[PDB]
RNA sequence: UGUCAUUGG
DNA sequence: AGAGTCCAGCCAATGACA
DNA sequence: GGACTCT
């Protein structure tokens, strides 16, 4: 099969697995192609169907070699589709797209390589072919977070700049200003059984990409653990705090909840708990996190 | 004058009627043609029987006359209307306002010695939308001009949080429909109300709309802050029960929270949440849900059958304890003890703790709780198809004894009463079987969620479970079965003059088995009859409601505690006590 | 309904002293005509008559008349 | 026949309001309509739905539902919906509106930011709520009818006819994703609006890592006696186990509108499907798969809930009652010419009618100043109006002097009193004067009253 | 136009769309590699809507 | 529309003026309903007829048919029902659009009009009524 | 500016 | 005893038409 | 369709 569903199962401490799962779902953000511009649409589908379907192209199968630079937002990408009706092969697959990486260090837009298994995909099926009337579609979709200005329109040498400027000024008021993203795969952990529900493709090694994702996650999680501090004194109910006059920790954070639940507490979000904060060892939690990431990579190596 | 007949512009009738008057005002003209012109200008129904002529009587003609439409009711500025949704970050004293409403609606800030610095600061930062100059008596929309702020003038800016908006649901059947609570900024395009006020307004979140009005007059601001605040309206003004409370899921959450046992301190504090700050574990290490309820009440009050030193001495906490407008409400007792603020605080804190119980433990009813296997339903099916054939054979034996002549026949009323009693006995047998099944299921599976919401007191009883699992009963139209049409029958599925009681509307099947065609006919007959009856009765209830409201609305309590209207003493003491009801 | 010497319905005003604007707001098309024929002079004390002339009704906070004592302001 | 009667009446009423594949000429007909974007055929159907081709012109989507309580937010028919489900085109619709303006040719050849040099609106442009679709200037003083919706809409088609009068027909389109307050339903009349758009990381999940797209409350399923919804979820899940027959062809599951096959036959069919999928299961796992019960896990603490949850797929329908089609707000605007109160419509930006029962509610609250300020005309619309105490009509200012014309013609000089009444009150009084009824107001020359000090009164009891 | 991912779980179903609609395999041979029931329902129930050709030009005077 | 009936008759019914409508022909419009919806036209069929008024006097073996007035023909525009696959009853040769079921009429303002069935007022059984007690009514129609 | 049709709570 | 007269819930929303 | 009033 060109795509196989697989599962990576690591048995950990329950609060450590919950911490890794929530840090994955909060930190590992793969951007979507929400910035979509239709340049010419004479097909039978409206622009909104095209943009909603192009918004969720599985672009991790194409831009995998730059995964880390896409995960640190130092690099965007781009798809471009210009496809008309045909006599034979009268349909649009994912091979008809042109995929470009956008180095934000230079605004350098350069074409990435395209797998030949993407010919065995399907996005659209055209109607009955007539050379009398035109049935074509052209669109360009940028990844989320890319700022569209004349610096990047100067690099779009594969399309009409006039049509792009006009259609972008048409569609600019509707594009979501927030960063729209995707988690790369399903990560759960029921009762400390941390599970990754991944998709492995035939044309690249999933272990290198998974190692890049887990290394990014481990670095970001250790930085977030180090820059995490719990307020002392009295409490207003917005952040997690600790009152030493009563000896009561107010948990209103996920990281605080998972850290103190590693040390034998049974906390929930927005709850007070009699917990002595001299038991929290940050270095032991970081060492358990590092051993857990080594266990995750060892479990993925036997995929 | 022309003010009652202005120039109509879209791209007058009275002016044309006066022109037809003045077209006959000549010296060589009869008084009959001038009289007809005057009459059809004033009142066409004196000489005719046509409506839709715009005459003078059009301002006093029926429901759409001038006073009823434009004097006791009007369309207003500073209004809004939107679909509603629930909110858990909104208490019963608050309301969530969408961003388009608070980006359109404005509030007044008056110019005086107290607020002149705030008005000057808001004018310097371009946050002022309107400015009213009272001395020149003119309003100016601010889209730099010159504005001098004198006392009596005001500015109008965007509406801020904790401003009292008057919002409501329609139809406004009683005064708990239209209340005044505080604006909170929420998300979406829906007016987010609390679920605790929902039963007060007869509201669901299935597409109901609610309206808002902003009345920024200082007397109206004080009256909205005091008199129309939901803390002021906590107790019902006739029977005293609380107007706010808990709804469907929080009832079963209250029941299961009372029944919970042997909790840790961390589990109790997880259930309590933000109200676990002042929770006192005395010397205990294991706790129960009765300790959680003792902490939630927080008063050492007694009540016969409910409380003793703060502990609940009832066996279970059911829907009479926490749902609005019930006679055993704990919030009603806590507000009978101190004040409406304590009852409103118990309602807010109780709803928070019940929803945290639902977040930790969950509640769901599956199909396996209703029908786990086919044993009981097969048993009741065999029981029903035995007993109804016994009924049919007994009735046929009576009919044949009449037909051959061994006995004299009964009247048709008495014969219908005898068959009515036999079918009612079969229905009661089904009810007793359903009750025994409920007892046996809760002693076999004591954690059945359907029987849990039956014991908590929410919408599940043995009759509804008989409709699902047992029988559907006899379908009544106008108190009797369906009347016989052509050929002495109702449907052509039965013989002419058929004595079959199942063909007159007795349904043997249930919803689990599925109704057959004739049974579906009689069920749809009852359903469509109920729909037609409520549609026909809605307008009549509205007309009588308006008549009674207009008759009784001028009857008030005077300064001496007596109930008067006009200058007539109706009652010597209001509510027989000279105390609020 | 039994405030007079006879039971009176909710549809009509027979014995109770109701003003012309109260009868017109209740729904009676010949109310002002019968008031003009009989030359009626009625005081404005009811809700239907207070809402016509933009007066505060005698309900609740409007049940009382409010004055201001300018003595303490003129004293200083 | 497995539910109660009123639910079938409501379901027949709501099936005609469900968004479907409305027309093949979606980009061709300039007409009002709502179209479903990524349609799915229903699988648990009757043959009459197949032969009328309603199932081919699909009227909903298969979603994953959970029958549980999600933190007390699911109350009174509110549903929880997944944000990631909505982002991926889940139950996504397109509303197409038709606008038709009729312009004089001299007005067309004579707020305009979306217009081209042709005097018409630009294709694929998004119209905001003050935008005109064509040039219409009458002698300047433009009188063009303008876009008045709360949302933007993309100009899909423009059709122009040049005659004695220019006829411009614009078809605009807007993609509507589910937001808070949007109405949804099942094929069992289980309807309600969106109460909360939850992230997929704050939703309960099963062992396979699947979060539900929709969470419906479970109490309303058993209080309204909608038994066939549970059978529909069971049969939909049994199709997802085995969607093909023994020939391999896609066959649907025949569950008719009025069904005469028992529930045990459907349980046996579901058992055969699940035993074809996985050739050996434990009988607890098989009974959990047939009855669609699943252990779900709290996403915050990663711990299971107390009991198993009814969890499975169902054909779910979107209804045509959107929040921004009903959303109304007015600060200030036009007034009607006769009575000088606010105008009516929603396209015209009118006011909400504070009716008579709301007036009853504010009377019953005891708030007399509030209902006085509501029912009277605005403080901005104030003017000094004088009435004659003798004849009862409005005095006139001739050249600065307040006079009564009727009394100066009758050789009088009566009192003129300033009044603060509504404009509709004066129009009513002038029309009753036109009928012949003279209305004369009398004023209170109250005797000047004096505050005297009062004795001390203590109302506390004596024990 | 088809969705390339499942709208419930987010899994890629593009290759199965090509294997089912264009290569015209059976549902058994396509759903041999699909395990979640939501993605199986997407591959068994989703269609493209029957639509006519767009009348051109879109701006007609 | 095919009518041949005497309108008036004089001189002891041997002189009569007869109207005569014939040559009734109905033709479909020269476009599809989608072009009628886009362009703004109305999907109406055009029927034309020839109507002749003439006086007709009977002799012993002669019939004096003297033409008074004649009118040969578009006369009436009838709304045309869009059927299954956008196929009207008049266009016998047209390609079936594979999704439309039709059943609507296109108005003069490109508005689609759809119709319900209506119960007739004429009753096939006679109607029974009780006006006042021991007084009954039996109303039927023909 | 009003009628008619359809729909919602 | 029989005709005249007035009365029939509230608040909406779209579209077509004069 | 139905209740009150004058005839
Ligand atoms: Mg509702
Ligand atoms: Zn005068
Ligand atoms: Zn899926």
């Amino acid at each position: 099969h060109p795509r196989e569903e697989n599962s990576i199962v690591v048995e950990l401490e329950p609060s450590l697995a919950t911490f890794i799962k929530q840090g994955f779902n909060n930190l590992v953000k793969w951007p979507l192609l929400n910035i979509g511009i239709v340049l010419s649409n004479t097909s039978t589908a409206v622009n909104e169907e095209w943009l909603t379907a192009v918004e969720h192209i599985p672009t991790m199968k194409i831009f995998y070699k730059h995964i880390h630079k896409i995960l640190t937002r130092e690099m965007g990408f781009l798809v471009y589709l210009k496809r008309s009706q045909s006599e034979r092969d009268n349909y649009i697959t994912l091979y008809d797209f042109d995929y470009y990486i956008i180095d934000k260090d230079t605004n350098s837009v350069t074409m990435v390589d395209k797998p030949t298994e993407l010919k065995e995909t399907l996005l659209h099926v055209f109607q009955e072919y007539r050379l009398k009337s035109s049935q074509t579609i052209e669109l360009i979709a940028f990844s989320s977070g890319t700022v569209i200005n004349e610096d990047i329109v100067s690099k779009l040498t594969f399309l009409d700049v006039e049509v792009f400027n006009r259609e972008y000024n048409n569609v600019k008021t509707i594009i979501d200003p927030d960063f729209v993203f995707r988690s790369p795969f399903i990560v759960i952990s029921p009762m400390g059984k941390l599970t990754f529900f991944v998709e492995v493709y035939s044309w690249f090694d999933f272990k290198s990409c998974f190692k890049d994702i887990i290394d990014f996650l481990e670095g970001a999680l250790i930085a977030n653990i180090h820059n995490h501090m719990i307020k002392v004194g009295n409490c207003d109910e917005t952040v997690s705090s600790y009152n030493p006059e009563s000896g009561m920790l107010f948990v209103n954070d996920l990281m605080t909840m998972n850290i103190v639940n590693f040390f034998g507490c049974n906390s929930r979000l927005e709850s007070y708990h009699r917990f002595d904060m001299t038991k929290v060892d940050v270095e032991l939690f970081i060492k358990a996190l590092s051993d857990a990431c080594k266990k995750i990579l060892s479990a993925s190596n036997r995929l | 004058p022309l003010i009652i007949r202005p120039a109509i512009s879209f791209w007058n009738e009275l002016t044309y009627l006066l022109g037809m008057i003045v077209k006959n005002c000549n010296l060589n003209a009869d008084e009959q043609v001038i009289q007809k012109a005057v009459i059809e200008y004033d009142d066409i129904k004196i000489i005719s029987n046509n409506t839709t002529s715009i005459n003078l009587s059009y301002i006093t003609s029926g429901k759409n006359n001038m006073i009823r439409s434009y004097i006791v009711a009007r369309r207003k500025d500073q209004t809004a209307r939107s679909v509603i949704g629930p909110s858990t970050s909104i208490t019963v004293n608050e309301v969530g306002m969408p961003a388009y409403i608070r980006n359109t609606l404005t509030e007044k800030i008056f110019v005086n010695a107290f607020t002149v610095d705030k008005v000057k600061q808001l004018l310097a930062s371009n946050q002022v939308k309107f400015y009213f100059n009272k001395r020149l008596n003119q309003l100016t929309r601010i889209r730099k001009n010159k504005i001098h702020l004198l006392p009596g003038d005001w500015v109008e800016v965007a509406v801020q949080e904790y401003t009292s908006i008057i919002f409501g649901r329609q139809p406004s059947l009683h005064r708990y429909n239209v209340i005044a609570s505080s604006i909170r900024a929420t998300e979406g395009d829906t007016i987010k109300i609390s679920p605790g006020i929902a039963n007060s307004q007869n509201a669901d979140f299935d597409g109901d709309e609610e309206w808002m009005i902003l009345e920024q007059n200082p007397k109206a601001v004080i009256e909205q802050s005091i008199l129309m605040y939901p803390t002021t309206l906590l107790k019902h003004d006739i029977h005293g029960a609380p107007v706010y409370g808990s709804i469907q899921d929080e009832i079963v959450a209250a029941y299961s929270l009372f029944r919970i046992q042997d909790l840790c301190l961390d589990e109790v504090l997880n259930i309590l949440g933000k109200y676990g700050r002042e929770f006192d574990p005395k010397g205990k290490c294991k706790f129960s849900g009765k300790d959680i309820y003792t902490y939630l009440i927080g008063e050492k009050i007694n009540y016969p059958g409910l409380l003793k030193d703060g502990e609940i001495i009832a066996n279970d906490v059911d829907s009479n304890f926490v749902v609005a407008m019930r006679h055993l409400s704990l919030a009603g007792l806590l507000s009978d003890h101190k004040s409406n603020v304590e009852g409103i605080n118990f309602i807010i804190k109780s709803s928070y703790v019940f929803k945290r119980y639902l977040s930790i433990y969950g509640f769901g009813v599956t199909f396996k709780d209703l029908r786990p296997n086919s044993t009981f339903t097969n048993k009741l099916e065999a029981i029903n198809v035995e007993k109804i054939e016994l009924i049919k054979e007994a009735y046929a034996k009576y009919l044949n004894d009449v037909r051959d002549g061994k006995i004299v026949p009964l009247s048709k009323a008495l014969e219908a009463d005898y068959v009515e009693s036999m079918l009612s006995n079969l229905t009661n047998l089904n009810i007793r079987e359903i009750e025994e099944h409920m007892r046996q299921t809760l002693i076999d599976d004591p954690d059945n969620n359907l029987l849990k919401m039956a014991k908590a007191g929410y919408k599940v009883n043995p009759t509804e479970l008989m409709y699902i699992l047992g029988t559907y009963g006899q379908q009544r139209i106008d108190g009797e079965p369906a009347e016989t049409r052509v050929l002495g029958r109702v449907l052509p599925y039965y013989l002419p003059d058929s004595k079959d009681p199942e063909g007159r509307g007795y349904i043997l099947n249930s919803l689990t088995k599925g109704l057959t065609g004739s049974q579906y006919y009689f069920s749809m007959l009852v359903a469509r009859s109920q729909s037609t009856d409520i549609v026909c009765e809605t307008s009549r209830t509205g007309t009588l409601a308006r008549k009674i409201i207009k008759k009784m609305e001028d009857m008030v309590v005077d300064g001496y505690g007596q109930v008067v209207i006009g200058n007539t003493l109706i009652k010597y003491a209001a509510n027989y006590t000279k105390i609020l009801g | 309904l039994c405030a007079s010497y006879e039971p009176e319905s909710v549809n009509k005003f027979k014995f109770g002293a109701a003003s012309t604007l109260k009868r017109a707001t209740f729904g009676d098309n010949k109310a002002l005509l019968n008031a003009a024929l009989h030359k009626k002079s009625e005081p404005i004390n009811d809700n239907s008559s207070c809402h016509f002339f933009s007066k505060v009704p005698n309900i609740g906070t409007g049940y009382y008349k409010y004055f201001i004592d300018l003595g303490l302001l003129m004293r200083m | 026949n497995h539910n109660s009667g009123p639910r079938a009446i409501l379901g027949c009423a709501q099936a005609k309001q469900a968004i479907s594949c409305l027309s093949s000429d979606i980009r061709n007909k300039i007409d009002n309509g709502i179209h479903l974007m990524y349609p799915e055929r229903p699988i648990v159907i009757s043959k009459a739905l197949e032969t009328s081709k309603i199932a081919a012109n699909c009227f909903g989507q298969h979603v994953t539902i959970a029958l549980m309580s999600y933190k007390g937010i699911n109350q009174e028919d509110g549903i929880i919906i997944k944000k990631q489900f909505i982002q991926r085109g889940g139950l996504d619709i397109v509303t197409a509106k038709k606008h038709q303006v009729e312009i004089p040719l001299e007005n067309f050849n004579n707020a305009y930011s979306k217009l081209e040099s042709n005097g018409l609106v630009r294709l694929n442009a998004f119209l905001e709520s003050g935008d005109a679709m064509a040039r219409n200037i009458s002698s300047s003083f433009d009188v063009s009818e303008k876009y008045t919706d709360m949302y933007k809409s993309r100009v899909e088609r423009v059709q122009v006819e040049l005659t004695d009068k220019v006829k411009v027909r614009v078809l605009t389109m807007k993609e509507r994703r589910p937001i808070l307050g949007d109405k949804f339903t099942t094929r069992t009349s289980q309807k309600g609006t969106v109460a909360y758009v939850a992230d997929e990381t704050e939703l309960p999940y099963d062992e396979n890592g699947i979060t539900p797209d929709v969470i419906i409350n479970s109490t309303s399923i058993f209080s309204r006696k909608t038994i066939s919804m549970l059978i529909e979820v069971i049969l939909t899940a049994a199709y997802s186990a085995k969607p093909y027959n023994n020939k391999g062809e896609n066959r649907p599951v025949c569950f008719p509108s009025s069904n005469e096959t028992s529930i045990d036959t459907y349980m046996q069919f579901a058992k055969q499907c699940y035993e074809h999928s996985n050739p050996k299961l434990s009988d607890e796992e098989l009974s959990d798969k047939i009855f669609c019960e699943k252990i779900l896990y709290d996403p915050e603490t990663d711990k299971p809930y107390a009991s198993k949850v009814f969890f499975g797929p169902i054909y779910y329908l979107r209804l045509r009652h959107l929040t921004q089609d009903k959303a109304t707000v007015r600060c200030r605007g036009k007034k009607t010419k006769l009575i000088r109160q606010a105008n009516e419509g929603r396209k015209r930006g009118g006011g909400i009618k504070f009716g008579e029962m709301e007036r009853d509610c504010l009377i019953a609250h005891g708030a007399a100043n509030t209902i006085t300020e509501v029912l009277k005309d605005s403080e901005e619309d104030y003017q000094d109006v004088y009435v004659c105490e003798n004849c009862g009509d409005i005095a006139a200012q001739i050249k600065g002097i307040n006079t009564c014309l009727r009394c100066s013609k009758l050789n009088l000089s009566p009192l003129l009193t300033k009044i603060d009444t509504t404009h509709v009150s004066k129009v009513f009084l002038t029309q009753m004067n036109a009928r012949g009824v003279k209305v004369k107001l009398d004023f209170e020359r109250r005797p000047p009253s004096f505050y005297k000090p009062l004795d001390k009164v203590d109302l506390k009891p004596s024990f | 136009v088809f969705q390339l991912v499942c709208s419930t779980c987010g899994k890629d179903i593009s290759h199965e769309r090509y294997k089912l609609i264009i290569r015209k395999k059976s549902l058994k041979d396509v759903l041999v590699s699909v395990k979640n029931e939501c993605c199986r329902l997407k591959l068994s129930t989703q269609i493209e809507p029957q639509r006519n050709l767009t009348v051109q030009p879109l701006l007609d005077i | 529309l095919t009518v041949k009936r005497p309108l008036l008759s004089f001189k002891n019914n041997t002189e009569r003026i007869m109207i005569e409508i014939s040559n009734v022909k109905v033709t479909p419009p020269d476009y599809s309903p989608i072009i009628a919806s886009i362009k703004g036209k109305s999907y109406d069929a055009l029927a034309t007829f020839t109507v002749n008024i003439f006086k007709e006097v009977m002799t012993k073996e002669g019939i004096s048919i003297t033409k008074i007035s004649s009118y040969e023909g578009h006369l009436i525009k009838i709304p045309l029902l869009i059927g299954y696959g956008n196929k009207n009853p008049l266009d016998t040769a047209k390609y079936l659009v594979p999704n439309v079921i039709g059943g609507v009429f296109i108005n003069k303002q490109s508005v689609e009009k759809v119709g319900i069935n209506l119960v007739e007022k004429i009753t096939t059984w006679p109607k029974f009524r009780v006006v006042k007690p021991n007084s009954f009514t039996f109303s039927f129609s023909s």
